[PDB]
């Protein structure tokens, strides 16, 4: 077979490109992990409101 | 509006050509109202049912070992936690319907029931009002729950909170999202900028997110003239082009070097797109103001949960429009309540930006939208 590859070519409409890097994905999967650090509260009904900003 | 007692005298019977005003009442006594339904979709995509949790509490310090010996021992080691919590307002409203013995012997039954079916519609303009300016006045309210003093928050307005770290940036004080363009039209850099705003705080694309920018068409006609390298309003040039979706109207593309964005699907959560510049997706929403774009974050991790939190009563008894049967009855005079009652308040104040588009000064709250000024 002959030895050349046909690099893609920009379509009509072509996605933004954002580079990919194994130190964003550490952090995006760590995220998903912080996003369960949250506690379900009796909320502002508690005849104290000193942990409310 | 118009008021009173409703009164014979108010009563009409036929027109001069004989039609019959209770078959004319009888169009309006049962019709859903299409702008109503439009103004119910905006509040049910941008509220939540309001909940009671901790905002995320923050990481534990972490350990080190120390290098052994044969005689000594090693130092001792310790952390400690911390959380907070946020509110929402809440408020009651009412209205009346009072009538004479007369009015109810002689007035038609579809122009009772016509009034009731414009309570529900008055309810609904109410609720819409309510989360529109919990978003667009960029003012912190108190509010008293259980006799104790609360505040609920705007987005980010150049107050004391401090946004937390993202992916090694740090805020400041007087972090803020509600912005001045700085010029008589909007432009890339406006555009840019604003999702940037939302982005710094995580809600990136690569967390799963969607943004999208709800406009009217006096900024929308701006935004879908942008193009890669050219310039735009106020000397900006354009980083990325505008994409139609794809069920607009037919264009042309401009070059061999084809269009730098994806095409937009036609619809985002049953309302119809118009295009996408940067990886926002811009919608025409009829109920914008004119010199304002609201910039919203979607999906994602961090986005699961809607802008504004609504807060109904604790009791269901005392949720919901009701009716209270009124206090003058039968006769010579007849009265009837409607009565709701309910608040709101923003959890994430980084979700969304408001952009304003004018040359120059401080951020204005949209005269429709400032929090004192009615009830639609």
């Amino acid at each position: 077979a002959k030895g050349v590859k046909k690099l893609p070519k920009r379509k009509g409409t072509n996605p933004i490109p954002r580079d990919k890097w194994n130190s964003d994905d550490i952090a995006r999967r760590q995220l998903e992990q912080d996003q369960k650090l949250h506690l379900t509260t009796k909320g502002p009904h508690t005849g104290t409101n000193d942990s409310f900003k | 509006n118009q008021g009173g007692y409703n009164t014979a005298g108010d009563i009409k019977y036929k027109t001069a050509d004989g039609v019959s005003y209770d078959s004319l009442w009888n169009l309006f006594s049962n019709v859903t109202d299409e702008w109503n339904k439009h103004k119910s979709k905006m509040v049910q995509l941008m509220t939540f049912p309001v909940t009671n949790q901790t905002e995320k509490v923050p990481r534990i310090g972490q350990f080190g070992f120390e290098k052994a010996s044969e005689f000594g021992v090693p130092e001792s080691k310790r952390t400690e936690l911390s959380f907070y919590q946020l509110a929402y307002d809440f408020e009651d409203y009412d209205l009346a319907f009072r009538y004479t013995w007369k009015f109810l012997r002689d007035a038609p039954s579809s122009q009772i029931k016509a009034y009731h079916n414009q309570a529900l519609q008055a309810d609904a303009k109410l609720i819409h009002r309510k989360v529109m300016e919990a978003i667009f006045d960029n003012r912190e309210r108190e509010a008293d729950i259980e006799g104790l003093p609360y505040k609920v928050y705007p987005l980010y307005n150049g107050d004391n909170m401090i946004p937390p770290e993202y992916n090694g940036t740090t805020f400041s004080t007087g972090h803020n999202h509600y912005l001045v363009s700085g010029g008589t039209k909007i432009d890339s850099a406006d555009v840019e900028m604003a999702a940037d705003h939302i982005r710094e705080h995580g809600y990136t694309e690569e967390n799963g997110t969607q943004l999208i920018a709800f406009a009217h068409k006096a900024e929308i006609q701006e935004v879908r003239r942008f193009r890669f390298g050219q310039t735009n309003n106020n000397s900006a040039v354009a980083n990325y082009d505008f994409v139609q979706s794809q069920g607009e109207s037919p264009l042309y593309l401009p070059n061999a070097d084809g269009l730098l964005g994806k095409q937009p699907q036609s619809m985002w959560k049953g309302l119809r797109v118009k295009g996408s510049y940067d990886d926002v997706l811009w919608i025409e929403e009829p109920t914008m103001p004119a010199g304002y774009v609201l910039f919203l974050a979607t999906g994602g991790t961090l986005a699961q949960q809607n802008l504004v939190g609504l807060r109904e009563h604790e009791d269901a008894a005392w949720r919901g429009l009701r009716q209270i049967p009124g206090n003058q009855t039968r006769y010579p005079l007849i009265d009837s309540f409607y009565q709701r009652s309910f608040g709101t308040g923003i959890r994430q104040r980084g979700g969304a930006v408001v952009l304003q588009i004018k040359a120059s000064g401080t951020y204005d709250i949209p005269t429709k939208w400032t929090n004192g000024g009615g009830f639609e």
